[PDB]
């Protein structure tokens, strides 16, 4: 029960029960890059004031 | 308390003053003798300070 579960976990009796644990993690990474010559055509407008 | 009258019925006399007081929250002293030494250690507890 969602009660009664709360006692067997505080008193260190495991249930017969099982987990397993999920959570997610961020890394800060150093990367290189890498183009051949013509990659990629750029067009740039006329700017507005 | 100090003991008043005979104490040939002192317990009886005793339990009907205190028949509400035990009952209305959990005593301190008995609930930290089942924890865990690392459960004390956490604000479950809050009987810390």
């Amino acid at each position: 029960s969602p009660v009664a579960l709360h006692h067997q976990l505080k008193t260190g009796l495991h249930p017969g029960f099982g987990f397993t644990v999920v959570r997610q993690d961020r890394f800060v990474t150093e990367n290189v890059l890498f183009s051949e010559r013509a990659s990629e055509a750029y067009f740039l407008g006329q700017l507005q004031v | 308390a100090a003991p008043a009258g005979p104490a040939a019925d002192m317990q009886q006399l005793f339990l009907n003053a205190w028949g509400q007081r035990l009952a209305h929250g959990r005593v301190r002293w008995v609930a930290e003798g089942q924890m865990t030494p690392e459960q004390f250690m956490q604000p479950d507890n809050a009987n810390l300070a």
